[PDB]
């Protein structure tokens, strides 16, 4: 997209897919490690 | 992010992952360098200084905060990160030092990035005359002959020339409370500096001979609990006068920053150095500031 992204053309065999991304996974992403922070933060150092 | 256990044992390109994060995000704290000496103006380098503004300062505000945290900045930092992050040190000192019209506002996020930046930091940048004592040192580690084939500069004071030393920084403060004036003519310091002050002032704490009597004129920081709360006075002192000229919210963001000093500082230093504070506050009521 790095050409695209200055091009005039958008469209994109993965345009959905990277849609479906930045809507869907990411949001997931940052709401599943708000969720679960300690799981991740835990090394170990006896938290949970 | 935790990183302990992964900077012990851990994937190689992992550990280069990180260290060509930091190093990205410092090379790009030199390009805004380079950018705002060429001109203070502020499309691909407009594009760096928005991407920079809005995302990079967040993003490293929010991972050496949570390093001091979690305290992480004595395994992740130590080989050429230190290197990469005396490069963000003296950017983002560059910035809160800057006269520029354009760095003016984002300079309420160069304060609290700057504070997080010197919240977590493996040694301790103004002990200079004493840096020798930490063997976390960058040169400590480097030797001489590894100090030379990397480009340090082989002396503390040579890889940080332009920010003061911690006694500089301190007869600053001192002279700027007997002067009192206002925000506008000075913002510098009560907007970037005394920030990350206290925040050294709480990282190098314990560090202090008072706070560990053992391995005295040994110890890195010659820190003083008395210095320490002359320092809070003086940020009282210059308070007032912040109260008296009218202030802003950005005062208000110093007391919450100073927040964990004024916790550290004893109830026999409670006692008749707040109240004091409180009277203060009170005879000039009409503040929406929210002292404590």
């Amino acid at each position: 997209f790095d050409g695209g992204s200055r091009g005039k053309g958008e469209h994109f065999p993965y345009e959905q897919e990277i849609k479906f991304f930045a809507k869907v996974v990411l949001p997931l992403i940052d709401q599943y490690f708000k969720n679960h922070r300690l799981y991740f933060l835990s090394a170990a150092s006896r938290p949970l | 992010l935790d990183a302990r256990t992964v900077m012990k044992t851990g994937l190689e390109s992992v550990k280069s992952a990180l260290r060509a994060f930091l190093d990205n995000a410092a090379e790009d704290l030199e390009k805004t360098m380079e950018n705002l000496k060429q001109g203070q103006f502020t499309k691909g380098v407009t594009q760096i200084i928005n991407y920079t503004t809005v995302a990079l300062l967040p993003m490293l505000s929010s991972l050496f905060e949570h390093i001091g945290q979690h305290q992480f900045g004595e395994d992740l930092i130590l080989e050429d990160v230190q290197v990469s992050c005396y490069r963000i040190l003296t950017s983002l000192y560059a910035l809160g030092t800057s006269k520029s019209i354009y760095v003016e506002r984002q300079r309420s996020a160069l304060g609290e990035c700057l504070a997080a930046f010197a919240g977590a930091f493996p040694v301790a940048f103004l002990e200079t005359h004493l840096d020798k004592h930490n063997i976390y040192s960058i040169y400590n580690t480097k030797s001489s002959r590894e100090r030379a084939a990397l480009s340090l500069p082989t002396n503390v004071e040579d890889v940080c020339p332009n920010i003061p030393s911690l006694e500089k920084l301190m007869e600053e403060i001192v002279e700027l409370a007997e002067s009192g004036i206002r925000y506008t003519q000075m913002p510098h310091v009560m907007e970037v500096i005394l920030p990350m002050l206290c925040s050294y002032m709480s990282r190098w704490w314990e560090h202090g001979p008072e706070n560990n009597p053992e391995r005295a004129e040994m110890c890195c920081t010659a820190l003083n609990s008395e210095h320490m709360n002359t320092l809070l006075g003086n940020i009282l002192k210059i308070i007032y006068n912040n109260l008296g000229i009218d202030e802003g919210a950005w005062m208000k963001r110093l007391a919450v920053f100073s927040q964990p000093i004024i916790n550290k500082v004893k109830p026999q230093l409670l006692k008749t150095h707040f109240l004091p504070l409180m009277e203060k506050l009170k005879k000039k009521a009409a503040t929406v500031v929210s002292e404590e």
